[PDB]
């Protein structure tokens, strides 16, 4: 109940990845793999990550 | 090169639901499907991500609602339950029905547990969900996951 | 008059030198590293805009039909019954046939609730065509992540290779896209 | 074995199953001994009916359709399909959207000439750089996949207000890298044909369309420029801020396959110059710098101005194509891709005629196969740059 | 009304109309078909040497078929040639235009396309065949009142 | 009489010798003659009918239809 | 020039077959119901399809011998074959190699 | 290659629509039997061959001249054109290079005083690499190589 | 009937290959037809270019075993890489019928699955290639990227490795051969091959 909830804002911290420093919106949580929604761009992208490479932000 | 016997059918009859680990380059596990079909089973090879809510698609009636391309109406099509319609429309002396799911990836753990319990409850129904990956064709029971 | 005999031998030896030169420079093509993206073990990463399989969230849907009226073939079958106990639209069984879909994500842009998102998933091959009718729980699944498969060495294609790199095969350890991001010039200037 | 041997001229089918990248057309040629006497081209094996589909589609849902005529340079089709309600309603585009349009269209011209160039060198007999041309075409594919989302065709990139989305964070750098990589390749492609006497023997005087006969037959693009006419629609029509650069239209005086080859190679060499001169004069530069300048300098100071936007008033899907008619055009990879739009204040057009760039260049193909041999058929068909999705549409 | 080719070139016993102008500044002319081969010929002897977009449309589901001709003065350089458009309105019960193939040969295949899509019979040009539909097809698919038959291939995917 | 959204069917004897019959075959398909063609647009004496077959819409006269 | 209408489940082939060759005849046309065996075809529904085909080729008297009319006959026979499959008189094969349901999925009658 | 062999064993017959059914099956056989039969001539060492065959390379040339009969047989026995034309084209190509092959072999038969390949190699295996015929036939090797390609 | 488009009960068909030698020879047979898989060089539309992007160097076509063939007689596979019109459909059924019997079809792109964006307002587009040909693997994506095509080829290989060698007999045609006499008028060949020599190009 304390773990990563859907509906908030995130930002990726996995450095050796195509998606880096990207802020996203977490949309669905099944089996640990977290799928976040990226508003950046005209088409909204859904890219799957895991909890070992994500951390929520405090500013927004 | 790996002359495989019929141990695969014995692990299928033992576990009831086994997860396959196929090399991702193509057809190196279909020899086991043909061994399984030669022992009297009827394999039903279909793609797992096209199924949704396997409690409803496999054993329940489900409205398909095909694509109207701006021309027809909604026009719901009530597909029969796949496992029970393919099990009742079978020879009565057959070995059973086997659901051969070719994409075990992009599925949840809950659907794996449901598939294993579904193979355990009704008597002649086995699944060979292909979660993929491994360098050789190797299979586990669908016990832990 | 041997002006056309020596010209004949000159054309012959010029063609022979051309064949020898082209044979020397096609022998310098074998030493180059092959650019083959070896698919089942080297699945190349799609870009941050790819427009693969459409993802749908059954709870974020106000049951309008904007995703149908902007789709080029009016494809998504959204059907609702109005519940006068609550007086909202109350969607039931949204679905998209991905054998008919042309993957333009018009329905993704013109979605007022950001319900429809698009994924990086393209391996959608099926044996039966009617299995491409993804209903609301089928297309509400988490997509296949190419960088999280323990059999694939994923490859950035060309627009994510840093500033001098043409092919993503010689990449040492996850070097980023081109350079700085808009959180750098705000700190610079 | 009921094949007899007559003295009358035979008939060669060359039917719709072409075992190369030649499209779907029949080429029923007679060719008595070797001289091609007659040539009936059968057309319409990809006629899917875009002109009747268009009358039942909104322009926001006909943009995914328009990549399928010239499906090697797809966005050129969007470059008329967007520009047809743009000039009825008078919707202005931003300067940044216009420069992004110029960059996308010149990359599409490079890719279209590369996909012409592969099969043309394979038909003329070179057949070594067929596998080396698809590499730079894949570079253009991966450039399009970052910005537009898809590869060479299925882009929804062009919109009535400009461009659907601005460029990514590393796009300008990698496009400059591709141009620095691609400047010597066009010189290599020119020296492959012109510094080899067997190829220029295969391409000299093969198809002898005149200057005035090219104007009479309605030829356009590199088939018109190779006959002698300096007619580029980017220069004739002051189109989409193409006059802010310094490029010269390539022409030749003969009109044969070698002249068309030279015009297309020099069109690649001029389009990459237009790419460089547009990347330099991009309003705000790359998107990372422009987004940073509109982030740190408040919400003001001309970087939030109109001509520094990617979209000029992103429109509702129920946009009415207003009452009135005109005829827009672009100079695509084959030249004069035109749209005759007669929209009548409906959400749909009333008539959407497609003037294809190579449907009017394929009618000269029986005229160009008059005094030619058998093995010079596929060269001449190679020199037209025919793509049957535009010919049939 | 007006028009820089009606008041300039059409006062040599040709008797044309003037529909106005386009939204791109192109001047339109309505021409009765019986003197089309006259009025195009004086436009070929004027400088309009390039025929682009020999189109055709319906102008209403029961009204007259139209066959349009978008002429232009293709010179050797830039800056906006005069670019006139001709329109020929033909009745639907007898659609029949004298072909302009012997003036501009560009209408060899564009008149075949407009005949294949609308049934406008072009008199004079050599091949009047279906160019896009199958050559044994019945009907004209780009008319507004085209009842397309229920072939099994044209039905839904089932 | 006939408005936008009415499921109309085509009267064959009214259609058989019109100028609407010049555009197509004289061997009319049976999707016209079932009450499932929906009127989507009326532009004066003619209506645009969308039939449930996945083929383009037909513009027929208003007196060639009847509300099923 | 052989006139034919080859789609799935019907082949028209205006002409007669001799050994494995169809020779183009003017005043006859053959019929090849389901050449790939997606359906089962008991003899009652097979005779029904044969009678419907002879009625269709009798009603098509007086028209041209184009491929358009052959395609019309084949499409009407396709709609009849799909109507027999939808009525339940014809089943899917299930011994075939493809099993792709080209005339609709199985579905229950009402709900 | 082995799968590309084995798959072609598994595929069916086609018989193109009025094919000869005797000349059709014999065309490939007539074009590949003398090429296999010409492997008597090749040595892998002194007496490491099937037979010496005093007319060795001349018999190889004579047997290779049977190829544009299986070519014309495969061209004729198909009832379609473009393969009869292709068969005549391949037979006109295959007889245009028999005579330069024969002349280039004739130069080596001059320099070797015979036609058997054991005697042809034995007149080169005297000084190892200096007695090879490519240094004494610099253009005959080119004529043989281009004519054999 | 209570099931609208029903499946039918088989005749209890089983091979029951208890032999392990013939099972391994069946494995060799399926591997050999699996790892060769020579497709027809068949195009017709947009998707073919992505198919050509497999034959190039960035994605490799050959590394699954498959080299493209010009003639359908040497073709083991057909990837229907584009829209099938009403004009192209008999030509496509002809070039599928001209292949040897262990043949495979991949419906590439949305135009051959269902006739994707032409499944609404087109009068000359076959809505799906399975209205003409038995299809093995369906391949979505309007231009399916070449990784998706050699994913469809991977699923086709998974399909091929299941095929039994005793089950050959599904490769049949099963003639029915109902012949009827008709009373239609023969028309002359409208399209003959006379384009410039026709006596209407010379003078009006
Ligand atoms: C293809 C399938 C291959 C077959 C299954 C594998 C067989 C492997 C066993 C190889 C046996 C050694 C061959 C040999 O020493 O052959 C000897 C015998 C007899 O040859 C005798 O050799 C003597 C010496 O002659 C030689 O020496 C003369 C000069 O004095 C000549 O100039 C000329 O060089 C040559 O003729 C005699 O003169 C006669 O020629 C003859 O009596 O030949 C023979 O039976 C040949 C029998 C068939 C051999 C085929 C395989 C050989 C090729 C692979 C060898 C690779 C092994 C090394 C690998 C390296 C590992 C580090
Ligand atoms: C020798 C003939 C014996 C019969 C062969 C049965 C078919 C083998 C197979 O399916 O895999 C095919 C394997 C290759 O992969 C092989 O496949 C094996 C099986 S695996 O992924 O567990 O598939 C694997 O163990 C092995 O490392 C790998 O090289 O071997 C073959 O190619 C067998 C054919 C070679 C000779 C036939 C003539
Ligand atoms: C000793 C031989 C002496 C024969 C000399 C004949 C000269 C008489 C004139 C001969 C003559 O005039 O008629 C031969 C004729 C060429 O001359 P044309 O008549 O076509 O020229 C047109 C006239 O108007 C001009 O004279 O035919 C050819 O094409 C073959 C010769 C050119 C072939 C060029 C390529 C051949 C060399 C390529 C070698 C490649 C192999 C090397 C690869 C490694
Ligand atoms: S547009 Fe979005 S919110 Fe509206 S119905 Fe479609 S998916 Fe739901
Ligand atoms: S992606 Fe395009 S084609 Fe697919 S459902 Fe959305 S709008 Fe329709
Ligand atoms: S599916 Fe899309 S890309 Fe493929 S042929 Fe059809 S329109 Fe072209």
């Amino acid at each position: 109940i304390m773990t990563i909830l859907p509906g908030m804002t995130v930002k990726v911290t996995n450095p050796n990845d195509t998606y880096y420093q990207f802020q996203g919106i977490v949309q669905r949580i099944t089996d640990g793999k977290v799928a976040v929604l990226f508003e950046g761009g005209n088409w909204d992208k859904l890219v799957t990550f895991q909890a070992s490479e994500l951390e929520p932000v405090v500013v927004t | 090169g790996l002359l495989a016997g019929y141990q695969f059918v014995k692990d299928l009859e033992s576990a009831g639901a086994l997860a396959l680990f196929v090399p991702p380059e193509g057809g190196f596990e279909g020899r086991y499907q043909r061994r399984l079909r030669s022992k009297g089973y009827t394999t039903l090879p279909m793609s797992a991500p096209g199924l949704g809510d396997l409690a409803a698609y496999l054993t329940q009636e489900h409205g398909i609602r095909p694509a109207h391309t701006g021309k027809e109406d909604i026009r719901v099509y009530f597909q029969p339950p796949l496992v029970t319609y393919h099990l009742e429309n079978l020879p009565p002396n057959a070995k059973g029905l086997v659901l051969w799911l070719i994409d075990g990836k992009r599925l949840s753990k809950q659907e794996f547990a449901y598939l294993a319990q579904l193979t355990q409850t009704l008597p002649k129904f086995k699944v060979v969900v292909e979660v993929g990956g491994d360098r050789v064709v190797r299979w586990e029971p669908l016990a832990d996951w | 008059f041997l002006n056309q005999i020596t010209n004949y031998a000159k054309e012959a030896v010029q063609s022979a030198k051309y064949i020898g030169q082209g044979l020397s420079v096609t022998f310098d093509h074998m030493r180059r590293r092959p650019i083959t993206v070896q698919y089942p073990y080297e699945k190349l990463i799609p870009s941050e805009r790819f427009r693969g399989r459409i993802h749908f969230e059954f709870d974020k849907c106000i049951a309008c039909e904007v995703c149908v009226r902007v789709c080029p073939i009016n494809l998504p079958v959204v059907d609702w019954v109005f519940n006068k106990e609550l007086k909202k639209k109350e969607l039931k069984h949204y679905s998209i046939d991905f054998g008919v879909c042309i993957f333009c994500a018009n329905c993704v842009e013109y979605c007022p609730t950001n319900c429809l998102s698009v994924t990086e998933e393209y391996e959608l091959a099926t044996y039966d065509r009617h299995e491409l009718n993804y209903d609301s729980v089928a297309m509400g699944r988490i997509p296949y992540k190419v960088t999280q498969d323990p059999m694939v060495t994923p490859i950035r294609e060309f627009a994510y290779l840093p500033a001098g790199v043409m092919s993503g095969h010689d990449l040492p350890a996850g070097a980023q896209r081109a350079g700085e991001r808009p959180e750098a010039i705000a700190n610079t200037a | 074995p009921k094949i007899e041997t007559r003295t009358e001229p035979m008939v060669i089918n060359m039917g719709p199953h072409h075992p190369s990248m030649h499209g779907v057309l029949r080429l029923m040629v007679t060719l008595d001994g070797e001289d091609v006497i007659d040539c009936e081209p059968v057309i319409g094996y990809l006629h899917r009916g875009m002109e009747k589909i268009a009358e039942n589609r909104t322009n926001i849902m006909f943009i995914p359709y328009v990549s399928r005529w010239d499906y090697a340079a797809g966005m050129f089709n969007e470059a008329v399909t967007v520009n047809a309600p743009e000039k009825l309603a008078g919707i202005p585009v931003p300067k940044r959207a216009s420069y992004i349009r110029v960059i996308m269209l010149e990359l599409n011209r490079i890719a279209n000439h590369l996909l012409w160039l592969g099969p043309f060198l394979a038909d003329v007999g070179a057949q070594t750089p067929f596998f080396y041309i698809f590499r730079e075409r894949e570079y253009i594919y991966d450039l399009f996949e970052a910005a537009t989302g898809m590869r060479f065709i299925n882009n929804n990139y062009f919109r009535i207000g400009g461009v659907a989305a601005d460029l990514t964070y590393g796009w300008v750098t990698k496009c400059r890298d591709f141009c620095d990589y691609f400047l010597p390749k066009v010189d290599e492609y020119e020296r492959l044909i012109t510094n080899n006497p067997i190829f220029v023997r295969r391409l000299q005087g093969v198809g002898k369309i005149s200057r005035e006969e090219a104007i009479n037959w309605g030829l356009s693009g590199p088939m018109l420029r190779a006959s002698g006419v300096k007619w580029d629609l980017r220069k004739v029509d002051h189109y989409e801020c193409y006059d802010d650069f310094d490029w010269d239209v390539p022409v030749a005086t003969e009109g044969d396959c070698l002249a068309r080859y030279i015009v297309r190679i020099q069109e690649m060499r001029e389009s990459v110059k237009i790419i460089r001169q547009a990347l330099d004069g991009l309003p705000g530069g790359p998107y990372e710098n422009l987004e940073a300048k509109r982030m740190l300098e408040g919400a003001k100071s001309e970087w939030n101005g109109f001509d520094y936007q990617y979209i000029g008033k992103k429109l509702s899907p129920t946009f009415k194509i207003p009452k009135g008619e005109h005829y827009v055009r672009v100079e695509s990879g084959k030249g004069e891709l035109g749209i005759y739009l007669i929209g009548d204040d409906n959400v749909f057009p009333w008539r959407w005629k497609i003037r294809p760039p190579d449907f009017n260049n394929l009618q000269v193909l029986p005229q160009l196969l008059k005094g030619m041999k058998v093995a010079d058929i596929v060269a001449i068909l190679g020199s037209i740059d025919v793509i049957m999705g535009s010919v049939d549409r | 009304e007006a028009g820089p080719v009606g008041r300039l070139l059409q006062s040599q016993n040709l008797s044309v109309e003037s529909l106005g102008r386009d939204a791109s500044g192109v001047e339109m002319i309505k021409v009765d078909r019986d003197r089309l081969l006259a009025v195009c010929q004086t436009l070929y002897a004027d400088g309009f040497n390039y025929l682009r977009c020999q189109a055709a449309y319906d102008s209403g589901p029961g009204q007259d078929l139209v066959s349009t001709y978008h002429l232009i003065k293709l010179s050797d350089n830039a800056d906006r040639p005069p670019e006139v458009r001709i329109k020929v309105f033909v009745p639907r019960d007898d659609p029949r235009v004298p072909s302009v193939y012997w003036i501009w040969k560009t209408a060899d295949w564009q008149e075949r396309e407009s005949y294949d899509m609308f049934g406008i019979v072009y008199e004079g040009h050599p091949n009047l065949k279906r160019i896009l539909m199958p050559e044994d097809w019945v009907g004209w698919p780009l008319r507004k009142d085209y009842i397309t038959p229920d072939f099994y291939e044209l039905q839904e995917a089932y | 009489a006939i408005k936008k959204g009415d499921l109309v069917k085509v009267v064959a004897e009214k259609l058989a010798n019109s100028l609407e019959a010049l555009a197509s075959d004289h061997r009319y398909p049976p999707y016209l003659f079932e009450g499932r063609g929906e009127v989507v647009d009326i532009r004066g004496d003619y209506a645009q009918i969308k039939f449930p077959v996945p083929t383009p819409t037909v513009w027929l006269r208003l007196d060639q239809l009847e509300v099923a | 020039m052989l006139l034919k209408s080859t789609t799935r489940h019907v082949h028209i082939y205006a002409g007669h077959v001799v050994d494995g060759e169809v020779h183009p005849d003017t005043e006859t046309l053959t019929l090849n119901v389901d050449p790939d065996n997606e359906l089962e075809w008991n003899e009652a529904a097979l005779a029904k399809v044969e009678a419907k085909f002879r009625e269709l080729v009798a009603n098509a008297a007086g028209e041209d011998l184009t491929e358009y009319n052959l395609r019309r006959i084949g499409s009407d026979l396709e709609h009849f074959i799909r109507s027999l499959l939808m009525q339940g008189e014809i089943g899917y094969n299930l011994n075939s190699r493809v099993r792709n349901y080209s005339l609709g999925i199985p579905r229950v009658n009402h709900s | 290659p082995l799968a590309d062999g084995l798959k072609l064993i598994f595929k069916e017959d086609v018989l193109p629509a009025n094919s000869d059914r005797w000349l059709f099956t014999l065309g490939p056989a007539v074009v590949v039997i003398p090429v296999f039969l010409s492997y008597i001539i090749v040595p892998f060492g002194q007496n490491l061959l099937i037979s010496n065959l005093a007319m060795g390379v001349f018999l190889w040339i004579a047997l290779s001249s049977i190829a544009p009969i299986g070519l014309l047989m495969a061209g004729y026995a198909s009832n379609n054109k473009y393969s009869l034309l292709g068969g005549l084209r391949a037979a006109a190509q295959s007889i245009s290079y028999e005579i330069p092959l024969a002349l280039a072999v004739l130069a080596v038969a001059m320099m070797s005083n015979g036609l058997g390949t054991v005697e042809i190699v034995e007149q080169q295996s005297q000084y190892g690499i200096l007695s090879w015929n490519v240094w004494r036939q610099p253009i005959g090797f080119l004529v043989f190589w281009i004519a054999a390609l | 009937p209570a099931i609208l488009n029903p499946i039918a009960r088989p005749e209890v068909p089983q091979e029951l290959a208890e032999n392990i030698i013939l099972t391994s020879l069946n494995d060799v047979y399926d591997w050999a037809r699996l790892s060769s898989l020579w497709p027809l060089m068949y195009g017709t539309a947009c998707c073919f270019i992505e198919f050509a992007a497999m034959i190039g160097s960035r994605f490799d076509f050959d590394r699954f075993g498959l080299v493209p063939r010009n003639s359908p007689r040497q073709a083991d596979l057909i990837i229907t890489s584009g829209t099938i019109t009403m004009k192209m459909a008999p030509a496509l059924v002809r070039l599928y019928e001209q292949m040897p019997s262990p043949k495979y079809v991949i419906a590439m792109g949305a135009c051959t699955i269902t006739g994707g964006m032409f499944s609404s307002d087109s009068y000359s587009a076959v809505r799906g290639v399975d209205k003409l040909i038995p299809v093995d693997v369906y391949l979505p994506g309007c231009p399916p990227r070449p990784e998706a095509i050699m994913d469809a080829i991977v699923k086709l290989r998974k399909k091929i490795a299941n095929e039994h060698i005793n089950e050959r007999g599904n490769l049949a045609q099963t003639h029915r051969l109902f012949t009827a006499k008709h009373k239609m008028k023969p028309v002359p060949p409208i399209l003959t091959g006379q384009y410039l020599n026709a006596p209407s190009r010379q003078a009006p």
